[PDB]
């Protein structure tokens, strides 16, 4: 009942980072403190890693196991967006704002950062555990994918949105909003596929799947807290970002058909402001009048 | 944004659900109160102005020296006594941006409308003060408009030639091809549009000095001509414009057409070279019967018969060509070729279509030559003889290359003044003067044909404007009745003026004795068919003017028999691109494309409503695209029956109609006697 | 040396089925004979069936085994074009020209057809034989992929191009030309990835891989000749189609860095109509001797 | 595969670690016993052969009618008495594929090597049986080789022109540009390579009659010429080849060079027109001193001084141009321009470099005109006067357009026969005959210059072959000593033959009296410096031949003063591309590119070893790319000191070296007196 409308929405949302000129951010970037620039680079690098794996691994593997040519076409399109559009856009931003050495250093930093490695290990592990014709392993990977789309990106998205909302780094911010617009529909779509599998189960099996989903969310959440503190303490925003990730965790649960898990909190209003002609042959009657 | 531009853009702002057309008038006032008068150079007296313009190499001394200063002052006073006012902002803007004489630094205005009109009149009269005043009254009443070359350059020392339509015949030789390239460059340097006939050129894969598969065809010649026209671009002012015409029975016709396809490679496509296709009746008969046609190699036909393929009648020669084993030919599908023509016209508006037999069944000078091709605007249809340009230190055989003299009657202004006869005769005299004063020293056949044929083109414009301001739909039978009567009177008075000039000067055009004018055949349909209006409304429109009857046409036929005719050709309806703005007229006899046209000049937007457009005549100013093209064809054929040359006939198509509809319009034009089809503009 | 350049060319060629209005083809379709309509339907179904294998297996399997983030992104983009753009385009052409029952029957026929099946299963067999961390098996699959993209499609493309060059079925012919333009670049790109593997091999292993490629080409070519006669004899075109197959076989070989196998031949003109030294500054005293 | 093809490929199959060169000989035998003798057309006697070739329009009957059939039979018997054998397969293959006369369908061979040589000799002798036998002995011994046009086309009815290269001066006018395009097409139709000097054309952004920034510059004319050469491509057999030469002080020099950049846009890129740059000593001086130079607008200089920029000495007028406010100029960096030249030559081998002062410091006809440009092979360096092609019906002022006939001495065969004098005199007579019988009816300046200058080009081939087969390294001082002595002998005997022809005909070349030949200045270095070999080995090589001394040169100077010289120019060393194969000779005086060259013909591959290559002389046949370009420059300068025209000097570069190395080679060539540099071929 939904794939065709998602197909149409995904293809109509198609974009490339080159559509957005980035040289306009040069001055507001220059004006940020060293702490702010550091957090910003690292935040986008963490996002780049997530999209790299979502494009290389997550979306293609889910596409492989989901039945139906139209469902596969949507998932293939989403996969392309992840690595050919989203992951690449971050390099466009980096290449504009930062010198090569700072770019090299931040990519080295992703490799050695323990929270980023842990979250990649956990998410990609679940993708690679999918067994052919085994719907339960597929469900588990789809939960992981929804958590990546609708929860994990948001510790990263906070900062570009926070600046956009203050009228700073607005070209980079425009790119990020386009990425976010895509991930929102990706999270909903994968959520609907996960619910399909969940709804086939016995009540006992469903109870176990909810346990899996909640245990996984809590494990990812605890890691994300440490990641958030590590990045945002130097810019004074860790508590604010934490409220934002809890907000989005609830959205991820809802995408999976589950009740919200965290209590509602006031999000920084700045971040909320951040959101040939046709041819006929000649008949013999056309020669007479 | 300047004040006049705001007043002009206020037209689109609707008050009481109506366009503020009258605001345009206010804009004109602003355009003269704020800009034109401030930047117009003023002199203490006309003597000082003329001395400054002559001394600073703006004007020519010769044409002004033919009059005393009192006569020139009287002509200028006659021009200024009209107190002419441009009715729309775009008229004055186009005149003062395109035609008004400016200083060398292009920041001041030396010529007003009255000054330019007076200078052109003095140039026309060639020393006659009364004739100059008559020309001034003709042009300040805006009854007649000399073409853009004549209007812009008459009386100016720094000028191009007064003729801008040139037709060249290219013979099948390398010397002739190089001479054609040279002449095209020289005429583009003069500012003229050059049309070249490539049908005599042998096709691709023909023999050069009995070595096989050597000729590059007409496409290589088109590449050479395109490069020549790109190089010669009016000293870097306008893009060099050229046209190439090929007979549809030439074998290169596909490759010819392939030069206009978007998918064509860089070594195939020509970008600044317009293309036209000449379609004899034989091709239409073959397509109609679905019989497969043959495209012939011109050099084999020339070797077998001693004449070029385009120099003989294909209707009687096609079967002999097909049955001749020594004539090389290729099988084609004529219906597929017609569909290709329609598709190409849909994509790019090319090629121009010339219906050879439609032109030549009413051609008065078939004895001199049959009309083999048309001009860049596809309205000049004249006899041409190819030239044999030999090697160096060897005498060339100079033929006839067509170059007619353009000038347009303003139908609205002419008919409201009840002066068809006087305007036609004065326009004919001015065109004769400009043809006589044209001397091109780098185009021998053009100069020879100008001296011999004395051919002029007297066109008409503001047909749709006149019809709409008189409550007549362009597609109505009343409009065709008016066009029939008006253009029959135009033809009558043009022939009368030509015969009067022949009697006065004692000379006719070369080879007139063999023409249908001399034999009286031309007047046949005029001495048997009465062209008086069949509708009471059109007759009331023609009230106050004598409409020539069959007896008047018989008298004119006898007068032509006794005295001859000075001009080989008299009437041709040119597109009239920018002069229609200055005259506040609709372009040519074409229907209007838009009721109000939006243009972008610099970084500013401007709005030109069609002349006389209001709420009452909004419906009568129907857009050309909304019109039935069959009725437009009917009107153009009605006009063409009184025009010796062709009419620039642009098709106006919607994006919905397919190539079948385009082919149907072309075939109905061929059936109705349309001589040329200019463009296929898709909305 | 090449992936970013191909990325650029791929993304700038992006298009969607909806851009070409198909209905105006019915004005020439109605004038074709039964044999012409039959051949067209069968060719179209052949292309559709082969392209589906490439979208579901061929491109995604190669993307899975190739190392490099940028290569995976380009390959993902190509897989997207197969599934989201090409497959929808073929379906659109079919739905325009034939009623539902006729489409189902043509696909039933072509699905059972011996020559279509032989080539489809030969290609799919090589994709299924790729082994993790075995570059030889990957190379063999890449050869199969290049043969599909740059060679096997062309016995099919011939007919739409033949009509397109005559002014018939112009809307569907425009679509086919866009598809073909994508397959051309796909073939060139996968060819470069195969040459990279080939160049890492010993001389004996290279000779062995060359023998594999030529042997595979021979098997496919002999089946193409039979496929061609089966479809095109009824419309009298087989001789010219065979020339077009060999010409495209040579292009496929050149994509794999191999010499042409077949002598040069001219192609049907209707189908044709359808189709730094180191800068070192002068240091002075170089003017004196 | 053919048997001879296998035998020729057997050369590279090494036996005992050595190439099987002798297998090549076997191949020729096969090539004759399996292909040539079977594909040849034999007649009962020579009478039937000559009659068949005459009536079937293979041979011109006029040159054969000057001899009785007994004399022609004697000439053919003299040709066949030598029993000439091709020592390599490629020699015979190249002759019988490119130069032997075949039937109309090219299925059989009508001309053997002896037949072709006899026909060429009979054409050369012009009715003299003994002279025809002398030419037969000269060509069958392969001492002298007429150029490809002369050798291929002599005595043929379907022939082209015997002149290889044509040089045109283009005046700064549209008429002159169009005439240059026409003449270029006419001469490419005749088969000759056309070179055009574009230095007189005004640069981009110049005024055409007081309207400024109007000219397209030399790039538009370049595009026109490129299209003209594309169209006139020898009836589609050989691609039309043209050359454009521009002075380095022309303002368009960058845009000129930008025509050959690999990143150039299609509206600027020119692909069938070679480019050459003429560099005066002033530019090299400015680059050496690193002082910023000025490129000039030719039209401003012509307006101020009345002469063209390239018509006068830049070394004395550059400061006047710079200090003149009425002269328009642009600032450039001469070192950056030199680096751009080096980069362009590395990328594409263009432009040709002509050191104008090096040409004109020893030019013997500076009174007629200075040499302002070179030919398509950059070896013709002659005085040229620009033509004033006026409007139609106006007389044109015909100038002098360079054209010379090429002919090469085979150094190995000439020195083996100890016949420098006889070969040089006979070659001079043959080139004089070729000039006399040349009459081009579509190039007036070329015809006038051929009639007046009487310029010929006598080249040389097999310099490296002779040196390597005699155990002399091409870079060694002994090789340069041999070149000095041999080419001094060639110059001496060419001057002697020219003076003897002037004496026997009583006429010299036009304006000879103002030349350095008449004043005796030309002989200065020859009457004070001895050019006898300084090495004993070279002197032994010259044994049996009288090496001219200063006394012989003084006698020759007196003889020239008494009688004059028939030829304005006598010696020019052409590249001699494909005719060097037939003569079994290395190309020109250039060093060999490779010892064994692998060339693909049809679907087969053939290997041509250098003539005389073997184990003992393998390292004497050093490849040009492995050689020091400075020593090659030294050799070319040593030869050039005895050559009145230029030498086609190709630079052979390695990929490792930079543009700085290329610039150093160019500057050393300029320092050593090199007149022109042909190509920068990178390995
Ligand atoms: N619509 C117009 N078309 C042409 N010229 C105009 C127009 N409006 C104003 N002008 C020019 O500006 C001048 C001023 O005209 P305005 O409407 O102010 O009154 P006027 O009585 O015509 O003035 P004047 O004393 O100049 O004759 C005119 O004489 C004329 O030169
Ligand atoms: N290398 C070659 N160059 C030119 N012609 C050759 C060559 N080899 C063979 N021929 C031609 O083919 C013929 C074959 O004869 P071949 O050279 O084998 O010796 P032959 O029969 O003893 O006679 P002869 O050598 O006296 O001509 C020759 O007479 C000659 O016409
Ligand atoms: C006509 C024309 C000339 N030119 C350039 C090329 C010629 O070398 C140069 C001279 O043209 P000319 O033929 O000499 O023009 P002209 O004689 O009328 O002008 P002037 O009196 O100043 O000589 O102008 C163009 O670049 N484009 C053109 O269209
Ligand atoms: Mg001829
Ligand atoms: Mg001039
Ligand atoms: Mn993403
Ligand atoms: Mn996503
Ligand atoms: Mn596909
Ligand atoms: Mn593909």
């Amino acid at each position: 009942d939904f794939t065709q409308m998602f197909y149409n929405q995904n293809v109509k949302q198609f974009w490339l980072p080159e559509e957005i000129a980035l040289n306009g951010d040069l001055l507001t970037w220059k004006y940020l403190g060293k702490n702010e620039q550091d957090t910003y680079m690292k935040v986008l690098a963490g996002l780049t890693l997530l999209d790299t794996e979502q494009g290389n691994t997550g979306m293609p593997i889910v596409a492989e196991h989901v039945d139906g040519h139209q469902r596969k076409a949507v998932l293939n399109f989403m996969a392309m967006m992840e690595n050919a559009v989203h992951a690449k856009s971050y390099s466009n931003i980096f290449m504009t704002l930062a010198p090569t050495e700072t770019i090299n250093e931040v990519f080295e930093w992703v490799k050695q950062n323990k929270y980023l490695q842990k979250k990649a290990q956990m998410i990609v592990g679940l993708y690679k555990a999918i067994q052919k014709d085994d719907e339960i392993s597929l469900f588990k990977a789809m939960v992981a994918s929804v958590y990546l789309e609708s929860f994990l990106f948001y510790s990263g998205f906070y900062y570009p949105l926070y600046f956009y909302g203050q009228g700073k780094l607005m070209q980079s911010g425009e790119i990020i909003n386009l990425i976010l617009r895509d991930e929102a529909i990706h999270g909903v779509y994968v959520g609907l596929l996960a619910q399909e599998i969940y709804n086939k189960q016995t009540e006992e099996k469903k109870a176990e799947l909810r346990e899996f989903a909640i245990d996984l969310l809590n494990q990812l959440y605890e890691n994300e807290l440490e990641y958030t503190e590590d990045l945002y303490d130097q810019v004074g925003l860790s508590h604010d970002v934490k409220k934002f990730i809890r907000y989005n965790a609830n959205k991820a649960l809802m995408n999976l058909g589950f009740d919200p898990y965290f209590e509602e909190e006031d999000i920084n209003p700045i971040v909320l402001n951040g959101l040939k002609a046709t041819v006929e042959p000649l008949k013999d009657d056309d020669f007479y009048f | 944004v300047p004040k006049w531009i705001q007043l002009n853009n206020e037209i689109m702002i609707q008050k009481d659900g109506k366009f503020q057309f009258d605001k345009d008038k206010e804009a004109v006032h602003s355009y003269f109160v704020d800009y034109i008068n401030q930047n117009t150079v003023f002199f203490h007296n006309l003597k000082e102005k003329l001395d400054y313009l002559v001394e600073n190499q703006y004007y020519e001394e010769e044409f002004l020296s033919l009059y005393s200063f009192e006569d020139i002052k009287e002509v200028f006073k006659t021009a200024y006594a009209k107190k002419f006012r441009f009715p729309s902002f775009m008229s004055a803007f186009k005149f003062y941006n395109d035609y008004a004489l400016k200083t060398n630094d292009k920041k001041k205005i030396l010529e007003r409308y009255e000054d330019r009109i007076s200078i052109v009149a003095l140039f026309f009269a060639n020393g006659d003060t009364e004739k100059a005043k008559e020309y001034v009254n003709l042009m300040i009443n805006q009854e007649y408009q000399p073409s853009t070359p004549t209007f812009l350059n008459a009386g100016r020392k720094r000028r191009g030639e007064l003729v801008s339509c040139f037709l060249l015949e290219v013979n099948d030789s390398l010397n002739d091809i190089s001479r054609a390239i040279d002449i095209s460059m020289q005429l583009s340097k003069l500012g003229g549009g050059v049309s070249l006939n490539l049908s005599k050129l042998r096709a691709k894969g023909e023999a050069i000095k009995d070595v096989e598969n050597a000729t590059k065809g007409v496409v290589g010649v088109m590449k050479l001509l395109d490069n020549a026209f790109r190089y010669a671009d009016q000293m870097g002012q306008r893009q060099g414009s050229g046209a190439a015409y090929l007979n549809i029975f030439h074998r290169d016709i596909n490759d010819f057409l392939d030069t206009k396809k978007i998918s064509a490679d860089e070594d195939v496509r020509v970008k600044t070279l317009s293309i036209g296709v000449v379609i004899p009746d034989k091709f239409v008969e073959l397509a109609r019967e679905d019989k497969a046609a043959y495209v012939f190699y011109p050099h084999t036909i020339y070797k077998e018969y001693g004449q070029h393929m385009d120099e003989m009648d294909m209707n009687e020669m096609y079967d002999k060509f097909v049955d001749n084993p020594r004539v090389k030919k290729e099988k084609i599908n004529p219906r597929k070729l017609l569909e290709k023509l329609a598709m190409l016209r849909s994509e790019s508006g090319y090629p121009y279509i010339m219906f050879q037999d439609n032109v030549n069944k009413v051609h008065a000078n078939n004895h001199i030559s049959k009309v083999k091709f048309s001009n860049l605007c596809s309205e000049v249809l004249q006899a041409s003889q190819v030239s044999s340009y030999t090697d160096y230190d060897e005498e060339d055989e100079i033929g006839l290359d067509i170059s007619c003299n353009l000038g347009s009657l303003n139908i609205l202004n002419v008919m409201e003044h009840k002066s068809i006869e006087k305007t036609v005769k004065l326009a004919t005299d001015s065109l004769t003067h400009v043809s006589e004063t044209t001397d091109i020293r780098n185009a021998p056949a053009v100069r020879r044909a100008n001296k011999a044929m004395k051919s002029i083109g007297l066109g008409a414009m503001n047909l749709h404007g006149y019809l709409a301001q008189n409550g007549i739909a362009y597609e109505s039978p009343e409009a065709r009745d008016f066009a029939n009567t008006f253009f029959m009177m135009v033809n009558f008075y043009s022939i009368q003026r030509s015969a009067e000039i022949a009697k006065e000067k004692g000379e006719t055009f070369d080879q007139y004795e063999g023409s249908t004018y001399a034999t009286g055949e031309y007047f046949d349909k005029y001495v048997s068919t009465d062209f008086s209006p069949k509708y009471e409304k059109i007759a009331n429109l023609f009230e106050g003017m004598h409409i020539p009857t069959t007896e008047d046409w018989k008298k004119l036929k006898a007068f032509v028999a006794e005295h001859g005719m000075y001009h080989s050709y008299r009437l041709c309806i040119a597109p009239t691109g920018s002069i229609s703005y200055v005259q506040s007229s609709t372009a040519s006899v074409m229907p209007i494309m838009e009721r109000i046209e939006e243009r972008t000049y610099g970084n500013s937007k401007t709005y030109y409503p069609m002349p006389g457009l209001a709420s009452n005549n909004w419906f009568f100013y129907k857009e050309a695209y909304d019109m039935d093209m069959f009725k437009v064809v009917d009107m153009i054929a009605t006009i063409q029956q009184h025009i010796d040359q062709g009419i620039s006939f642009t098709l106006f198509l919607k994006d919905t109609m397919t190539t079948r509809d385009l082919n149907r319009i072309d075939l109905y034009a061929h059936h109705r006697g349309i001589k040329t089809i200019y463009y296929a503009r898709t909305k």
